[PDB]
């Protein structure tokens, strides 16, 4: 991303594609490492009432 | 004195050149073939450490034991490790190249290649990760440098 | 509850075709280039 | 006690097949002692023949013969092929393990197997 | 004082082909988006010093089916026919001014493939034999055609002069007027080489390495150093015929410096060309050179000798 | 639902035909990969520094063994075996007593880490989050029998890595 | 193939180049598996013996039914002129 | 004289590239070192058995055609005669047979590979 | 070591060949360096030299053995040979041409400080002169490989095994059955 623009112009003549769009080299659009706390889901048999195993 | 300067300078000299030189065999067996490969991949890239495949056993060094040693290829091992030059290699790779591994009970697994081959450098995992095999080659290339070839034979 | 989830409006659209853009001069061109260097070098 | 035979229909036929195996094999040992360039005589090999085959020597069921006459064509396709290498062939030489005590005396002495 | 103008010669080569096995393998690192070595020196300039020590301290393995006596005379003859290629290159004055420099090249051309060969027979392996035919398969197909393009870019210099090659280019490069034999040349210098699309003789995934299998250390560093020595060569000798360059007589360095940064040009346009291609069936090459290249080639070297009596241009042979 | 790849018929006119020639005696897909070779060779490589920059990971990450303790000092490997009957290597073997003061405590936890297929059911499987599978995975020996851990190198293990593996496991938990 | 007396003497030579048969014992009308004590691979391989000495193969089903050299002798007198 | 210094300069430190490698480092032979490489196992038999050639019919030809290359090689030096019409016709001539040649190989399907 | 370790199990090898030896290997790579010289042709020495896995199983069935504190045994082979029809056998497996001349006191001795010019490992010596060509003594009281019930292996058995390394190529594949043994005495 750091490719100055007379080699990121001969780049994408030599490649034929527009490379700036689509890098393959990764950086800050990239999710955060550090996330914070979830709270996944419970399933349907997750229930006070109305469930039996044998049904 | 002077002569034991001369031996360890050219023994700091040919250690260099054994260790950033190393030439491993294209040689896998298993699922740890596949991240061998990775670490010859663009990411960690073996060949910026001197590392590059050679296709024979003649024109190679370290013999990177790569996957699960049957029963059935323990002597085409032992006959491409005997058809490598001196000073060569081995690093063992994976857990059924170190110990028998996954399928450590089999009647056709032999329980970790040294049980055939002289073994350097055992690196673990199943399959230990590129960044862990290309950890355990720079061990090689440290247990290369601190060899003591000349200056033994200039003490004995 | 927090969960991986995809966002309102969905992700945005990916591409997924042959995108092979058809670069370079045509035939009749590129032989009038040739034979003009053959002519000069031969002149 | 009507069964489905393999090949032979009696224990003639069974012999017969024997025998011809045991004629492939002593023809096949000096060329095994030679392509292979193993360090043993070529009677030695002959001899190890000799003892392979008479191992076998108490079957009186012909299935079990005809599929060790299969068993013995196996071995000799991949001997005559070069498959095996020299130490599939030495395998048949129980070399670089000791002998095993036979007596009652030293089996007692050196551990608790009948 | 010639044998320190010998020496000059000889060593520079040596150590150009050291440097280009960095060259080589940092180009194509970067052409396949990983990095060279860089590690061992300042971005990698000590890696070949490792590279070439390493191999004559490693054993030297002489095998036992061997015929011993071919078997080390073929890579002394590999490294003193890549050594002695260079001598009638005019740079802008060659080592030893040869009349008929051309064939001498073109005979010292014919004359390499007998390393490759002896080395390949010699070393009694099976890829050894296989790679050993498969340099007869690639040499009977560019040897037909490497003769007769060299002779029509000759029949617009007069004679088979390395130096007079450079007064036949002082107006306009030869590229421009025999470009279709520039680029089947080219190839053909590809093809000869034994670089890709045309390795064929140590074919990675073919072979194990081919004619070179047996080679341990040593003996096998004569036919890695004699093959870029061939590389580095002939993109000179390519550089020479068809992109010759400006010519003070009484500043040579400025030849000099023109027709290097040329031939490095077309070594990085080789280790460009290996970095991106497939590799032939070695029918497909024969099926190339004779099917492709030379009906083509006969027909520009009809071009080439009527055309000079057409347009009153044959060129003087002094 | 279903298409067929290469199933085009070349045009026949003479302006395909003639751009069809110029492709093969001028090589124009030659050129054309000849490009893109010389466009990854302008790019910035993808190579990481290491051993000084390490490959990105997360915090279920799956390498070198360790037992934890308790916020006390207590070890939490209170001998249940659950561990060594999911391990489907056998890789891991323990032999138990009651210790010094009634505690139903370990004596032999070995893990050979030549059997071990680091897939962590030990982890997963262990009740009381005592042995866990850390984040070192550059722990390569010189010997085949340095990488048979007994009880006091996992324990070693575990206080060496501890203040590593608490931060992972409070990062992870939740989504076990 | 010349003679009868050349070819029952070079079926003794064959069996006295034999190592388990005595040569004492060895004579044209001796049985080999209750006289000579023999096994019948030790027999087969006196007919491999003789394959290789006369120079023609020798069936199984013919070779079974040589149980003494004079057997032997007379079936190489029956497969030739003589 | 100059040539031969430098022929006997390439082939002397060609062969003081080869001594240096046998006579430098340390050597540990042994009768399985040396032995045939075949991919990990024993060649089925030698390497010095009739490897035959599928390419046999234009490996002839190129005898045929490297005689060629001895008849069209004087053409830089044959243009400076002065019977140039002669010449050129003579030079077409042989260049038209070695692809009367070369034709003649094309359709009986002599430059295609047995089997 | 008898004077300070009264239960010492010394152990008398005469002449140890194997893959690996300095003794066929001694004889086998002399033969680009002339013709292999010996005193009076090597026929007024005798030797019986001893397998390396008889040694091997003799020294461990001397670890197991109690009633080999104190003893002292002499490993020999089941053959005594001159040592010309030795090197005639050694030369006569390896299949390479063998012309013999002798080579007395006058420079054989010299050829020691000939052949230890270099700081390596020597090639031959002086003392491996005077050891090739003394004779092996016959010390009937000193019990050897048999009296501990190791069977003595000959050298027709195993000389191919040492020796297969030295053929060229034109008789490596070859047989055992090829080469005539060499007397005893
Ligand atoms: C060929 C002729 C020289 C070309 C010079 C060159 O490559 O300039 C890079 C420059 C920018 O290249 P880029 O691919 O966009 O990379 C951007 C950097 O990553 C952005 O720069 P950076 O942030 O990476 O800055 C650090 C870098 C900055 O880079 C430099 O200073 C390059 C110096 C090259 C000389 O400096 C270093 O890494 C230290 C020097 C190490 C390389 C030394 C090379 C010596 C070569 C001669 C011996 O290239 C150009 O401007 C185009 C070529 C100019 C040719 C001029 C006509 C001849
Ligand atoms: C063109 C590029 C290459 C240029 C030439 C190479 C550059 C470096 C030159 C010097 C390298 C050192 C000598 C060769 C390597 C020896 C390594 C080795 O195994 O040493 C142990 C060997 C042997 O030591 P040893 O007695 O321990 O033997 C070990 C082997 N066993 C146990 C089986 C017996 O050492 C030598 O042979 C000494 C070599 C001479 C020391 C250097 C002299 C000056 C050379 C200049
Ligand atoms: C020296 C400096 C550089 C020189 C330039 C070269 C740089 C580019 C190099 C690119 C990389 C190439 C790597 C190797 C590739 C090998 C494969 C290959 O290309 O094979 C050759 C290919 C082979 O094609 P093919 O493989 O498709 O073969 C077709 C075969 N059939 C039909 C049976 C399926 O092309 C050629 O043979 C072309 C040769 C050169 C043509 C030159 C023509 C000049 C113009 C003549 C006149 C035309 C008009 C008519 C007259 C008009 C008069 C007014
Ligand atoms: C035609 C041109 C041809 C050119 C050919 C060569 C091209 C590359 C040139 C070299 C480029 C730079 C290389 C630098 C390498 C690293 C040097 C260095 O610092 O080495 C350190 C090493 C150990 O040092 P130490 O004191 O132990 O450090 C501990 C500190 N606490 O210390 C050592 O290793 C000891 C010192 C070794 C120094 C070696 C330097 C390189 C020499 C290369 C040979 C060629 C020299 C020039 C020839 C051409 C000009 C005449
Ligand atoms: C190098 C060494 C290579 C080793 C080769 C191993 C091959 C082993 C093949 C084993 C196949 C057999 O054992 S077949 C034998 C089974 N036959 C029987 O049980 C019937 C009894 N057969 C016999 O007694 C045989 O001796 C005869 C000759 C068939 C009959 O003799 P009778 O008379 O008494
Ligand atoms: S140690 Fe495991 S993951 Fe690695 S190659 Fe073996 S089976 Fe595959
Ligand atoms: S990670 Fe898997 S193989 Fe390793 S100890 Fe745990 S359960 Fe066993
Ligand atoms: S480590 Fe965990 S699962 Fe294993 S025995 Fe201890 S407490 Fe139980």
């Amino acid at each position: 991303a750091s490719a100055t623009r007379l080699i990121q112009g001969l780049r994408n003549w030599a490649s034929g594609r527009d490379l700036q769009a689509k890098l393959q080299l990764r950086y800050q659009e990239i999710s955060k490492r550090t996330q914070p706390p979830p709270k996944l889901p419970v399933g349907p048999s997750h229930r006070l009432s109305n469930n039996y195993y044998c049904a | 004195s002077r002569g034991e300067y001369v031996v360890a300078k050219l023994d700091d000299l040919i250690n260099w050149a054994r260790r950033s030189s190393l030439w491993p065999m294209t040689f896998g067996l298993a699922c740890c073939a596949v991240e061998m490969m990775h670490m010859a991949a663009p990411r960690y890239d073996m060949d910026r450490f001197g590392v590059v495949f050679r296709a024979s056993p003649r024109q190679s060094d370290v013999m990177i034991v790569a996957g699960t040693l049957t029963n059935k290829m323990a002597p085409a091992l032992r006959k491409v490790y005997d058809q490598m030059p001196e000073p060569r290699y081995v690093v063992s790779m994976g857990s059924c190249a170190n110990g028998g591994g996954y399928y450590h009970y089999s009647y056709s697994v032999v329980r970790g290649c040294d049980r055939i081959v002289p073994v350097d450098i055992y690196v673990p995992g199943c399959p230990p990760t590129a960044e862990a095999l290309l950890y355990g080659i720079l061990q090689l290339q440290k247990k290369i440098k601190r060899e003591k070839r000349l200056r033994i034979w200039y003490r004995r | 509850v927090k969960q991986d989830m995809p966002p309102v409006g969905g992700y945005g659209p990916i591409d997924y075709k042959r995108n092979l853009p058809r670069r370079g001069l045509s035939g009749y061109s590129m032989f009038a280039v040739g034979i003009g260097a053959l002519l000069f070098g031969y002149w | 006690t009507s069964v489905k035979p393999i090949f032979s229909r009696d224990m003639n036929e069974a012999k017969r097949r024997v025998r011809e195996l045991y004629r492939a094999w002593y023809r096949e040992v000096p060329n095994t002692v030679h392509l292979f360039q193993l360090d043993i005589s070529v009677k030695q090999g002959r001899d190890k023949v000799r003892e392979m085959f008479k191992k076998n020597a108490h079957v009186t069921d012909p299935r079990v013969v005809d599929l060790l006459v299969i068993k013995g064509k196996m071995e000799l396709e991949e001997t005559i092929n070069v498959w095996k290498q020299r130490t599939h062939v030495m395998r048949f030489f129980h070399e670089t393990e000791a002998p095993r005590p036979k007596d009652f005396l030293s089996k007692f002495y050196v551990g608790h197997d009948p | 004082m010639f044998m320190i103008n010998v020496l000059t010669l000889i060593i520079p080569i040596l150590l150009a082909v050291a440097f280009l096995t960095l060259v080589e393998r940092k180009v194509l690192g970067y052409m396949q988006f990983r990095k060279g070595p860089n590690v061992v020196g300042p971005y990698g300039l000590l890696q070949p010093i490792a590279d070439a020590i390493k191999l004559f301290i490693k054993e030297p393995l002489r095998p036992a089916t061997s015929s011993i006596s071919m078997f080390i005379l073929a890579p002394i003859l590999a490294l003193t026919l890549a050594l002695t290629m260079w001598i009638p290159l005019p740079m802008p004055y060659p080592l030893i001014n040869m009349n008929l420099g051309v064939l001498f090249m073109l005979a010292m051309s014919s004359l390499a493939v007998y390393s490759i060969l002896w080395s390949g027979w010699a070393s009694n392996s099976k890829y050894a034999l296989i790679g050993a035919l498969r340099a007869v398969a690639q040499t009977i197909s560019y040897e037909v055609t490497l003769a007769i393009i060299l002779l029509s870019v000759l029949l617009m210099n007069g004679s088979f002069t390395l130096s007079t090659l450079i007064i036949t280019q002082e107006q306009v490069w030869l590229i421009f007027p025999a470009w279709p034999l520039a680029m089947m040349w080219f190839i053909s210098t590809l093809a000869e080489t034994n670089r890709a699309p045309f390795d064929l003789t140590e074919g990675e995934s073919e072979l194990v390495s081919g004619f070179n299998v047996e080679y341990a250390a040593g003996p096998f560093a004569l036919f890695f150093m004699a093959e870029y020595a061939n590389i580095i060569m002939m993109n000179i000798f390519t550089t020479t015929l068809f992109l010759g360059a400006f010519h003070n007589p009484y500043m040579p360095e400025l030849y000099t410096i023109n027709f290097t940064i040329k031939s490095l040009l077309l070594s990085i346009t080789f280790l460009w060309i290996r970095a991106s291609y497939p590799r032939f069936r070695y029918d497909q090459l024969m099926h190339l050179l004779w099917k492709n290249f030379l009906p083509l080639t006969l027909a520009l070297c009809m071009w080439h000798v009527s055309l000079p009596i057409l347009l009153s241009s044959i060129p003087p042979q002094t | 639902t279903y298409k067929y790849v290469n199933l085009r018929e070349p045009s026949m006119d003479m302006k395909s035909v003639t751009d069809r020639a110029a492709q093969t005696l001028l090589w124009t897909e030659l050129i054309r990969g000849l490009g893109m070779t010389l466009s990854y060779l302008f790019r910035e490589p993808a190579t990481i520094n290491y051993p000084f920059e390490k490959g990105p990971l997360s915090p279920r990450f799956r390498g070198e063994h360790a037992l934890r303790r308790y916020p006390s000092g207590e070890e939490r490997c209170i001998a249940c075996k659950l561990c060594e009957a999911v391990c489907p290597a056998q890789a891991i073997t323990i032999e138990a007593e009651p210790r010094a003061d009634g505690s139903r405590r370990t004596t032999r936890y070995d893990i050979d880490m030549t059997k071990c297929i680091y897939c962590g059911f030990c982890q997963e499987a262990c009740p009381v989050d005592a042995i866990v599978e850390g984040p070192n995975f550059e722990f390569s020996t010189e010997t085949h029998e340095e990488l048979l851990y007994n009880k006091e190198k996992l324990l070693n293990n575990g206080d060496k890595w501890e203040a590593e593996i608490a931060a992972n496991i409070q990062a992870d938990y939740l989504y076990r | 193939p010349l003679t009868l007396e050349g070819i029952k003497d070079r079926v003794l030579y064959v069996l006295k180049l034999y190592d388990k048969i005595d040569p004492e014992k060895l004579s044209v009308n001796s049985h080999f598996m209750k006289d000579l004590g023999l096994d019948s691979l030790d027999q087969v391989e006196i007919i491999m013996a003789m394959e290789d000495e006369f120079g023609f193969e020798i069936p199984d089903i013919d070779a079974e039914k040589l149980m003494c050299p004079q057997e032997i002798v007379d079936y190489i007198a029956d497969k030739k002129d003589v | 004289m100059n040539l031969m210094i430098t022929l006997l300069t390439n082939f002397t430190l060609a062969t003081l590239l080869v001594t240096i490698a046998f006579w430098l480092p340390q050597l540990n032979v042994y009768s399985e070192k040396t032995s045939p490489y075949e991919c990990g196992f024993d060649p089925m038999g030698s390497a010095r058995l009739p490897f035959s050639m599928k390419f046999f019919l234009v490996a002839i030809t190129f005898l045929l055609f490297d005689l060629e290359i001895a008849l069209l090689l004087p053409l830089p030096w044959a243009s400076q005669t002065t019977n140039l019409n002669t010449m050129l016709t003579m030079a077409l001539l042989l260049i038209f047979l070695l692809a009367v040649s070369l034709a003649y190989e094309w359709t009986q399907k002599g430059l295609e590979w047995t089997e | 070591v008898r004077e300070t370790f009264p239960e010492a199990t010394i152990i008398k090898p005469a002449d140890i060949f194997g893959r690996e030896d300095r003794f066929l290997n001694y004889f086998a790579n002399i033969r680009w360096f002339g013709g292999v010289p010996l005193i009076s042709l090597g026929k007024k020495t005798v030797k019986q030299p001893v397998y390396i896995v008889d040694v091997t199983k003799g020294i461990i069935n001397a670890i197991k053995d109690p009633d080999a504190r104190g003893k002292t045994f002499a490993f020999v082979g089941p053959n005594r040979y001159l040592l010309f029809d030795l090197v005639q056998y050694v030369f006569a497996v390896a299949h390479r041409p063998f012309l013999p001349y002798p080579m007395p006191h006058f420079a054989y001795r010299w050829i020691g400080r000939l052949f230890e010019i270099s700081p390596f490992e020597p090639w031959t010596t002086r003392d491996k002169v005077e050891r090739i060509h003394t004779t092996d003594r016959t010390l009937p009281h000193l019990p050897g490989l048999e009296d501990l019930g190791v069977q003595a292996t000959p050298l027709e058995l195993k000389a191919i095994e040492v020796l297969r390394r030295h053929r060229t190529y034109r008789w490596l594949s070859s047989e055992i059955e090829d080469v005539q043994p060499a007397k005893t005495v």
